[PDB]
């Protein structure tokens, strides 16, 4: 459509808005048919689709604020994310997180960074 | 100014540290939360049963080893232990009891840095990173 590194961001920017756009109504669809939330397909459809504003008003649940907290001083997400990831694959090589829910473990690979998981039981 | 001065892309690191500049009283209750973290009790590393005796070469080495075998009557068969109590056993229990003495001593000392290193050392992967956070 039309500081190169300010350009660059501004437009990785636009496209996000462009891709969240694109698939907000059939992740609201995908949503309405879930019913009773789960966090295995529930969290992955809104991650995937953005809207972490109502996400987190989703996981009260549980209960999570430090999303609010992120959301007033936007940085170093990058560095929380990969100690989430650390975490994550420490738990891996470590035999355990094996006995949680199936596919609670398929989105914590996603915010680990690993796309393909062979797994001890080779899965 | 340049202690409070910021924007909002500042972080919450640098909002403490503005709060902490500013905020007279708060930092004089860290200086005396800081001059009792200096003036603890310590317990000794390699002179008592604290690590000189918890010097493990594997965490959770008697569990994978045994399977409660200590806990049977014949030979027999931080998110594991929590979902399914059964896991522990006595042996490991009474290990991380006496490891967890050492780092919340250190922790209440204020020695964070060397209960990280403490918890690099014992193969403690998951107590490390949480105190990275």
């Amino acid at each position: 459509g039309q500081n190169e590194y300010v350009r660059n961001l501004e437009r990785r920017k636009a496209f996000s808005h462009w891709l969240a756009h694109t698939a907000e109504e059939r992740i609201e669809e995908e949503v309405s048919l879930y019913g009773p939330e789960r966090h295995v397909e529930a969290v992955f459809s809104f991650l995937t689709g953005g809207r972490i504003s109502d996400a987190c008003r989703l996981a009260q649940k549980s209960g999570d604020h430090r999303l609010s907290l992120l959301l007033s001083q936007m940085v170093g997400s990058q560095e929380m994310r990969e100690l989430i990831s650390l975490q994550l694959v420490d738990w891996n090589k470590l035999q355990v997180d094996h006995y949680i829910q199936e596919e609670r473990l398929r989105v914590f690979c996603l915010l680990s960074g690993t796309p393909v998981w062979r797994s001890s039981d080779n899965r | 100014n340049m202690f409070e001065i910021a924007a909002p892309n500042a972080s919450e690191k640098t909002i403490v540290d503005k709060l902490f500049q500013r905020d007279t009283l708060v930092r004089q209750s860290q200086l005396v939360v800081d001059w009792l973290e200096s003036i603890a009790k310590d317990e000794v590393g390699d002179f008592s049963d604290n690590i000189e005796y918890y010097a493990k070469s594997v965490y959770w080495e008697n569990t994978l080893h045994t399977l409660k075998q200590r806990s049977m009557l014949s030979l027999g068969s931080p998110d594991a232990p929590i979902r399914q109590k059964l896991p522990l056993d006595d042996l490991d229990r009474e290990d991380d009891i006496r490891l967890l003495k050492y780092l919340f001593t250190l922790i209440r000392a204020g020695m964070t840095d060397e209960a990280q290193r403490l918890c690099k050392r014992c193969g403690q992967a998951w107590r490390a990173a949480t105190l990275e956070g």
